[PDB]
């Protein structure tokens, strides 16, 4: 996996250059706005139960057909699969945040997923679903303007919906 | 790539666990010591020549027959010389990727893994680089905690080649 | 047991090597963030009493039935209020450790190992500490990083009960 | 392992009490001499093959039976383990530095060592004298008054002999 | 699924042998025993509806909170009345399966695993449901060995719960 | 894997169902029948040497070619796994007689056979006429009326025949 | 392991004689008592949870020091372990009584366990009581006149009994 | 050793849990068979003698080389004849065992591990005791269900043999 | 197959280097004894068909109630000579193939794997070919090396088939 | 793997056959030429890192793109593995020398090398290049008139010429 | 220790088998190359002194560097030189062991294993080991075979460093 | 393990000397036997079966109680483990043979092996006169003048007494 700055090592060296003042800049600015980005991963991650716990509920009033008997989602040990993969969805986009690059989300998480979902028999665009749900939830508490010091952190907001949907694409 | 950011999440990754407090302390410290890391960098790139110029130099006084004695392995020719250069730059450079990243693992990856067996295979001598290493340690006109970061790079390369 | 600095240790343990730039900085950086840390484990400290005899009020408010019921496992006599002050006290002490030592592992292996057996097995409903935990952090009183520290290991023994 | 923070917790834990202000303040003191330590364990780390290597040229030259043929260190096998042995004293030795506490130290590395030198025939005293050597490079590495801001180091260096003692302690 | 039959093929797989008499003394067991089995099951599903309604309100009467407090967890709400009901059928149909089967095997993949991490989720209480099953079993009005068939499935539905 | 008796289960749960009087009844007469399956069984399992050892050898005299050198069951490594894929097929097909369910012989038996054959160069058809032979051994050994309680047990013959039937399509 | 019937069966060979009358009489009987032996067996199980759960909590009112800060069942992770024991005992003895016989309990879960607790730590004693009190509350289960056919069971408890004083024996 | 009742702990043993109502049918299918094969234990033991003294004749008619050859594997010596009887006695002693313990547990310990080395170590031929088997087999004038008992281990050991 | 020479190289392979004096000096070894090995096997094939013909008649003269006995497993019929005499062919055939390879390789792989199999389930008596075997090796009219290679080979067969 | 004895072997059997005189002529002339056979591979091996050292630097002085930034043998990791491909390429070379068969060579070695440079990104058609060259360069060792018996080894030449050409034509 | 002979007990051994002709083929085979062996070893023991002489002058004259250059891993001193003329005989001294063993396995144990590691720390040039060899290699003065196996040693020692 | 030849190489390397004339010497004549200690292992190996059979018959002849009811040869699963036992004791006593050295012997088959015998109940001494009787039969067949290049091989026999002995003095 590769975070934001190694991500800009790999590139220079795949060329054989030293980085540029554009380049140093650009990182630079990263660093600047690491507070936000630590607050981030701090309130998602500290409110990872109730996220997963109520995007499910939602999924299910919105589709009661995934635990009608027969239903994949039907029985405790399938409910229970579901609701473990909605929190290593959750957990892979978290450490994407941190990094600050997907990397690490699409190796070890996102790729073949679409073919084990596939193979299962489990609606891959219900799954879509339920981490939509998770996105709206996660952003709500990220950029909570009470309980911190004010200020924009729209662009980490938008980066972070970045994950999201790059992982509800990869299984829908 | 080993950095102190992903270091955090392998951790938090083989217990199966989200990231807690423990890891974000770890990256912070990162991000605030990333200030000194990039000035030793910037400085480090900008002074690249002269000091390949002048750490190529130290190694040809110190050991005055890789000039003089015949073998492709030697900078006795201009092919040689222009070979010798050029792996003082991928040294240079690969220390300020470490600055960069916070991390050796640019250099791990690039460098250290398969070292010895290049440095075996191709008859090119470690003390060799240690004395190029010795020269931009000495030279590299940093202070304070910007000289700290990039010693610190400059002698992990030392002890991999020793 | 984990914490930034056995983290660290570990982490060059298991490839067998030296500590790198890589370690330090992540012990610097809970060296750092000690200081918003020990203000969080001390104020805690000091309300001890109050926080514990408010959290547990908290928690029979909500529950009126664990006050009235009949069994062992309620708080429906004094000897089940004593056991309920108790296991407050063990949770406001845990989060204060995990503060001075800078990460989860006093919690882990003094509180979360085998917590879901435990409450299993007599009959303690895990809403009643999340309860208890809820007041806690509403009014322990902390502002800035040193409530944000505070926060940090409540909310992580939330999601343990959860 | 335990470091020197989870140390005193473990003793609190013990009695069930919380921490007294006697130890906030030590445990607040060791915080604030937090960057002497950063720099021994830099700076010793930063020169490990120097210190291994001379350590090790001085005791042959002390006692040369060592690598005579017979000797324990005669032939490249078991001359390359000795200087492992060396290293791996070494590593652990700066691994009680940064954690402030002989733990690691103990658990993971002097358990055992006077049991395996015995059985295999090595002189537990003469690595005895090979520590005693890296020990006085180390320190006087460590406190070198050139390259860095002024102060006193006193009271770690004490520290930082306590472990080298400690293990040679466990083998002699 | 486990039945006194899969786990006698089982058995000889693993030895990579053919089935013995040892085990087709262990079929011709459940096929004897099968007639007491065959009548618990046919009762319990004759009296299905009262059984379950009656279940129902035996806990209401026991955790009469259930009823009253907010929250989607409980049954304060026709929908979670409907919830709290169909779970009880799950539970009465279960038994009958493993009745009919003649072993737990049904009861183990469709409802004991994974039983905890739902239970925890959703915030239900075990002993929500131990309630439940401690009313069937006391009015299932069966005798002889047909009780003894249904109870052993009760008690232990009852034993994975606590 | 699943017996008769799970099968029925496993149908009733996808449904949400209880089992009807229909169910009821059925199952309840496999429980009558039950001593007629345990005398198959026993008697077939009785019998495994002879009836693998008598079906070869009529095998051998029918295609000689599989004997001479370069046929597959030339050598005696080859024919030895000859013979025990033979004793597999008759063990698997035992399983499903006790079971009432041809589940175990698919899941741990057939599927894949018919590649694992075309792979090896093993001429498929030949072990479907090896396995025919089985049948007719085994059934013969399975209704013979001497030595037991009279009664019909017909259905269960053509039964048993099924799996023996199911196996050799899998291959031929 | 061996069961009551084994047991003679390995007798008679290190004899190298068939079974005398006496012990077919002996272990006809066995037989004939059978049905006791599994309706102790199913109501022990059957009550597993409540009696492991009722005598830990009996003995911790007994001996407090025991869950005080520092005892050997303070904190959770110490608490679980010693409830799984208790259970894990429990559950050996219910094996030795459908067999008849205390070899599983002695080679399975009694031998070595006094050096385990000796290495660990734990008050054997306290075990010792912690299992007494399981003895008392398995055997008032096993033999209540309610919801069975009257009949003797005094000799099965009395058996019942030795198991369990057996295991205590072990650790104490 | 292998019986009804090991087997039936071995497989809750290893699922690490308490034996189920699965097992529990299993050992009383073994207990109503039990009278069956006591029957035939007893019959063969009283028996034993004769069956022992006709088996091995039937074995010499068969195969009458076996008494004229010379070598010490044959029972062409009073040394040989009785060495041959001890073996017959062997089989059926083993069979009876498999009878009053229920399973196949006595033979294959006693009897079948190892067989094969032996009877190609010392030049035994198996059809030599498979032919004293059959006659036991045809002789032990059993009926019914005590029939069927003994000869489901004869033919095991045929089958060992084979 | 094993031979001299493959033997050679699996044992640089595995320890994943090159070919050594080691080795090669095996090699020289097989290469100096091909031509005791060759005649042998020369001999043998050049006189095939009467040791063959004379080893069966051996086998019928030491043990004849395998020309009169009733069964598929004899000689007792047309059928069952040729079945023998081709058997005895393949003994031959492989002991000539050991001595061009140099090792028991072809006999490893197309006669021993599975041997005591074969012999156990078509009731053939390995001491019916120790007797042939035994036969060869005392009228192949070989003399000095040439009768050690080929005895050395025949003797193997008698151990595996004892 | 075979060796030229067994390879003659395999044939006799798959035929059911003795070996005829031909046969055995074919092959008592392998053994003649045996002595030729043990010195190139000594040779060889004997120079196996000048072999690979000398043929990479050819290789890089020929297509210099291979170690720019960004080619597949820049960096130590990529350079490493391509010197040990070579050397592994030679290794089982000599193997098939020896054996007088290229059956070790190309199942062990050979197969599936072409998917796995592919998958790699490896120019399979510049590895071709480099064992071209180590084919050259071992041949010339292997018949240098010079330090050895005069006579003629254009026939095993030939035949080492054989191998690398099989080799490179397998990656090509 | 790696000798032609422990190789061939090595492989029966892991096969857990006796000897067989395939390995006793490569015992004979050493036993034949003795002879040129034992030659080589004898000439090389007697001239040890001359060689060793000749050998170390010719690293000094090919690297003059080594005899002017301060430090204690040159020769520019008594001791270095005495240590430098030592290390010479270590590797004369133990390719006469593999001589007389028939094997690597002496100069594997004794010398190559760590080699790279030592020559790593103590700055130790392999060239400077590599060019006394080759010395060794044109003036040991032996012819035929005598010198195949010796050259086979050297340049066996040649290989492992580089 | 070593053999006669390493052997020599460790003594001379211990003490960091060249070997000496006498030590070439003795070597040299241990070359010169080399066809007598081929033909010994071969004789010897060529009747492995027979020694083994023969020498068990003795011993059972000798000591019936062994196979009596509650012998420790008594049951096939025992005798099997004696025959065994046997046959690897004269397997690995081939191997000194082979080498001219008994470590081979001592480091892989008979150290630990009293402890072993002990341990499980297994006479040592009844193990030692089997061996005893391998050795008087593995000798007769070693130098039975018939069929071979008359000469003397009374040393090497004495030689190979010694390995016997040498392991019946391990388990008595
Ligand atoms: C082709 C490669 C070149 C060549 C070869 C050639 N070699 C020989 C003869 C011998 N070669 C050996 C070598 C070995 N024997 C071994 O056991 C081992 C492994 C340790 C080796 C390396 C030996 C012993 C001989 C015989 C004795 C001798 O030195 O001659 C020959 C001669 C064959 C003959 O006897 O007629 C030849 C022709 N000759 C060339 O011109 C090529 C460059």
């Amino acid at each position: 996996m590769l975070d934001a700055f190694a991500k800009v090592v790999a590139q220079a060296d795949a060329r054989g250059e030293f980085l540029t003042n554009a380049q140093f800049d650009a990182l630079s600015n990263l660093v600047k706005e690491g507070n936000k980005r630590l607050d981030a991963v701090n309130r998602i991650t500290s409110n990872a139960s109730t996220i997963v716990a109520n995007a499910a509920r939602a999924l299910f009033a919105e589709q009661p057909q995934l635990i009608q008997p027969g239903g994949n989602a039907y029985t405790n040990r399938r409910m229970a699969a579901c609701l473990r993969d909605m929190e290593i969805i959750l957990r892979y986009v978290t450490y994407a945040i941190l990094a600050g690059d997907s990397s690490v989300l699409d190796d070890r998480c996102l790729n073949g997923l679409r073919e084990t979902y596939q193979a299962l028999g489990t609606p891959g665009s219900s799954v879509a679903v339920a981490i939509q749900k998770m996105k709206d939830a996660a952003i709500a508490i990220a950029n909570d303007p009470n309980g911190i010091t004010p200020g924009d952190c729209s662009a980490l907001m938008s980066e972070i919906a970045g994950y999201f949907d790059r992982a509800a694409a990869a299984v829908a | 790539m080993k950095t102190p950011i992903t270091e955090a999440i392998a951790a938090a990754d083989t217990q199966g666990r989200f990231l807690s407090n423990t890891e974000l302390q770890a990256v912070d410290g990162r991000f605030k010591r990333a200030v000194a890391s990039m000035e030793a960098a910037r400085a480090l790139t900008n002074n690249a020549q002269s000091l390949i110029d002048g750490a190529a130099q130290a190694v040809y006084q110190k050991f005055p027959y890789t000039t003089t004695m015949q073998g492709s392995q030697y900078a006795s020719t201009p092919e040689g010389k222009a070979k010798c250069a050029r792996d003082i730059g991928y040294y240079l450079r690969m220390i300020t990727y470490c600055l960069v990243a916070g991390g050796t693992g640019p250099m791990d990856e690039y460098l250290i893994a398969g070292l010895s067996e290049i440095n075996s295979t191709f008859d090119l001598s470690p003390s060799w680089y240690i004395e190029a290493l010795k020269y931009i340690k000495a030279n590299h006109g940093l202070t304070g905690q910007a000289a700290v970061e990039a010693n610190a790079y400059i002698d992990y390369a030392i002890n991999a080649l020793s």
